[PDB]
RNA sequence: GGUACGGCGGCCAUAGCGGGGGGGCCACACCCGGUCUCAUUUCGAACCCGGAAGUUAAGCCCCCCAGCGAUCCCGGUUGUACUGCCCUCCGAGAGGGGGCGGGAAGCCGGGGACGCCGCCGGCCA
RNA sequence: CUCAGGCGGGUCAGGAAUCCGCCGUAGAGUGCAAGGGCAAAAGCCGGCCUGACUGGACCCGUAACAGAGGCGGGUCCAGC
């Protein structure tokens, strides 16, 4: 600020974090809000409603929590650990009671097959009526993880050193990048049998 | 010339790893100033030269004494980054003598030279794409911690501690290649 | 020289926003939410084109009778008559 | 030139915007600082009004040759330093009136006056104490080309009324 | 219940601009690589996808300041400038004045201020 | 996606052709006067379109208070 007429933003838009247009956009709707949001390592789903003096979460579910209780060892960034919190988050809003709701991605742009809508889809399945159009949706391998699998047999095959370097941490944990898909399964097998 | 915080520079980058300058990219343009024939040779050149689709530079605002106009295209730029950037400007401090003067570092440490012939890395003067040699290219400098001012999500401002400066960018392109000249 | 009256006749200073105001307006005026028989002061925002009472009435104090579609219909006291107008809430403030 | 009378008083709203009024003249008064302004002094003599007033530029002009004149034949160039604080903003016009009168009546530019306050300064010299004589002298000179009541006051380095004090002395 | 952890927000500068010191269980980042999803009017620079070799240099988190901007309080200018009502008050005029009721802006001096608050989750216990 | 202007550095290239970096509260632009409003836009650049449509209701302004033919505008219901 350099004068009596300089205008400072709000503090949510200096930060970079709200565009405010959509927010109103959002809210005028008067229905829950699905938020996701991504991070380097991780993936938020949360369930808010409206409230002047400040929104309140009335359903949370973080990605983190995959890798204890039902037990996922697999990078928590990627579209099967999206697909995943997608169902849980579905799940626990159906369990609290909330039947609808509507995605906000916040300031992640809408391409076409990525975490978020990979989460809007688990949540679909999990049971939450979301509006959506199905043409967004990832495909159904890289949902269970074909192009992990496919990519780590393509590096064993090449440069063992890229491999070892791509997914090594893979290796510490414990876990062969193949069969990814079927620990996928697996764990989606545990979620759908703890919620049903 | 002679830069007399040289010593305390590499300590400094020695020291903190994540503070050592790297280039972040080299712009390569050749304003022919005119749309025909000889700005296809410039282009087929380029691609040549480079190996990725050039962008046709169009003009603003339309000036009678140079012949130009508005939306006519007029000049040919390509950007590099990565190893294919340290290459191609290896190869291109390498075509003239390995010489900047004092007087061109930029106050971020940033630099731009030109090259008016194509006494360079190997090429010919082939028939095609003859005569539309001569280009400037400037290189830009950064430290890991630049992305912040570019992302679009959280974005925020880089201090003038992580900024770039003259005397830095001299010692990182001392370290890197060629000399510099009191001119 | 007589001029008749438009919306936007003499509205330099009543019709602009302070400096410091200066772009989109909090979102809670805009979601704000009103009962029948709720008395309303009239504040324009001038951002916000739609849905706008004429500037004649803006500061004036009516009482909410309906809302339509997303508009609330105010009533005043222009005089002895009874006038309807039909306000956006980001345009309204509640009393006290 | 029509009398003085007529501009001054301060009845009529200001009349200062170019960019709206059409035909307004140039300036005749161009100098305002004369003498030695870089030189201190230790006393300034200010002239003020008793009354709002509307001077016109043409009686400032007089005033300034008179008592430019003065003070270079009595003082000296580099011994006092004469500036008059005020400049003509307010344009004077006149009805333009074969011939009708007071139809569009609304008056054409002739002049430039500047408008004073109650108690404002118009004009300071300032001098050491061997020119206060020379000095109030110009002041009242100055006074005499107003067409307001007018009055002087000596002044010091900081600022205090010293009137009474170097007269008395 | 603790945490120099994060997500969504309310007031929208007393919250901004600019400086100094410290920190990474987790978490957030910088960062590594472009087969697949996605993109360049060129460029994996942005966006997107797949990750954890390295770093706390900075984004971020914690503490501090008063150079700029803003703004709250106190004292002076000052009940000054201005002003509502009445008047058989003065003034050649311009205008001013008496009684009752209100009352600045700017400037100087001393403090304040480098934000406050709501919902929830992660880690530890 | 961010403008005007400015600074520093660049082969012909100069005050002015094209390009790299930084400062940059809008000092640009928004078809046309002026005022008001607009910065992850209402500006610039692209994709897809014709809601510049049909059948109707209520209300404000010209025309305050306080009467009005015609006209302009706003809030909606239904169809496509």
């Amino acid at each position: 600020a350099h004068g009596p007429r300089y205008r400072v933003p709000f503090r949510r838009r200096r930060e970079g974090k709200t565009n405010y247009r959509k927010r109103l956009k959002l809210l005028k709707s008067g229905k829950p809000r699905l938020v996701v949001r991504k991070s380097l390592n991780h993936h938020i789903a949360q369930i808010i409603v409206y409230d002047p003096k400040g929104d309140r979460t009335l359903v949370s579910a973080h990605t983190r929590e995959l890798i204890r209780d039902f037990g996922w060892k697999g990078h928590c960034g990627n579209t099967p650990s999206a697909y995943l919190l997608g169902l849980l988050i579905g799940y626990k809003a159906k369990q609290a009671g909330i039947e609808e709701a509507i995605l906000d991605i916040g300031l992640h742009p809408p391409v076409r097959g990525s975490s978020v809508f990979a989460v809007l889809k688990g949540a679909v399945d999990a049971g939450l009526n979301v509006p959506h159009s199905p043409e967004i949706f990832p495909d159904e391998y890289r949902i269970r993880g074909e192009h992990i699998a496919e990519y780590a047999k393509m590096l064993k095959e090449q440069d063992e050193e890229k491999f070892r370097r791509q997914f090594g941490g893979y290796l510490v944990k414990g876990l062969d990048p193949e069969k990814l898909p079927e620990h996928f399964e697996e764990v989606k097998a545990r979620i759908i049998e703890k919620f049903e | 010339v002679e830069i007399p915080n040289k010593e305390q520079i590499l300590a400094d980058w020695e020291a903190h790893p994540m503070r050592r300058p790297r280039i972040e990219k080299v712009t390569i343009n050749i304003g022919v100033g005119e749309s025909g024939e000889r700005l296809t040779k410039a282009e087929i050149m380029l691609q040549q030269l480079t190996g990725q689709k050039p962008i046709r530079r169009k003009a603003k605002k339309t000036n009678r004494d140079f012949g130009i106009r508005r939306g006519e295209p007029i000049a040919v730029k390509v950007t590099l980054r990565g190893p294919k950037a340290y290459e191609l400007l290896k190869r291109l401090l390498a075509a003239v003598d390995n010489r900047l003067k004092a007087s061109s570092f930029d106050e971020h440490g940033n630099v731009c030279f030109g090259i008016e012939e194509h006494i360079n890395i190997p090429g010919v003067e082939y028939d095609p794409e003859i005569g539309i040699f001569g280009m400037d290219v400037c290189v830009t400098l950064e430290r890991p911690g630049f992305r912040v001012a570019r992302r679009k999500r959280k974005r925020a401002k880089i201090p003038t501690r992580h900024k770039l400066t003259k005397e830095e960018g001299m010692v990182y392109m001392m370290e890197e290649f060629g000399v510099e000249i009191v001119e | 020289v007589q001029k008749a009256h438009s919306f936007r006749r003499k509205t330099r200073k009543k019709l602009s926003k302070h400096p410091r105001r200066r772009g989109l307006p909090p979102l809670t005026r805009f979601l704000q939410e009103f009962e029948v028989g709720q008395r309303v002061h009239i504040v324009i925002e001038p951002s916000y084109h739609k849905g706008m009472p004429d500037p004649r009435f803006h500061g004036r104090t009516g009482t909410v009778v309906g809302k339509r579609g997303e508009a609330y219909i105010v009533e005043i006291k222009d005089g002895s008559k009874v006038k309807t107008l039909f306000i956006h809430p980001v345009h309204l403030r509640p009393q006290k | 030139l029509r009398p003085a009378k007529i501009d001054r008083y301060v009845d009529k709203p200001a009349y200062t915007r170019r960019e709206y009024i059409r035909g307004a003249p140039g300036p005749k008064i161009t100098i305002f600082d004369m003498g030695n302004p870089a030189g201190d002094f230790e006393f300034e003599v200010s002239l003020h009004t008793a009354e709002p007033v509307q001077i016109r530029q043409n009686a400032l002009e007089a005033a300034r040759q008179q008592v430019n004149r003065y003070l270079q034949k009595n003082v000296g160039r580099s011994n006092y330093h004469f500036k008059i604080r005020v400049y003509p903003f307010q344009v004077l016009r006149e009805n333009p009136m074969y011939g009708n009168g007071m139809r569009r009546p609304f008056g054409k530019p002739i002049g430039l006056a500047a408008r004073l306050k109650k108690d404002q300064k118009i004009l300071s010299i300032r001098v050491n104490r061997q020119h206060l004589k020379f000095a109030i002298e110009g002041a009242r000179r100055a006074a005499m080309k107003f067409p307001c009541k007018c009055y002087y006051r000596i002044y010091d380095k900081e600022g205090n009324d010293v009137t009474t004090k170097i007269l008395s002395q």
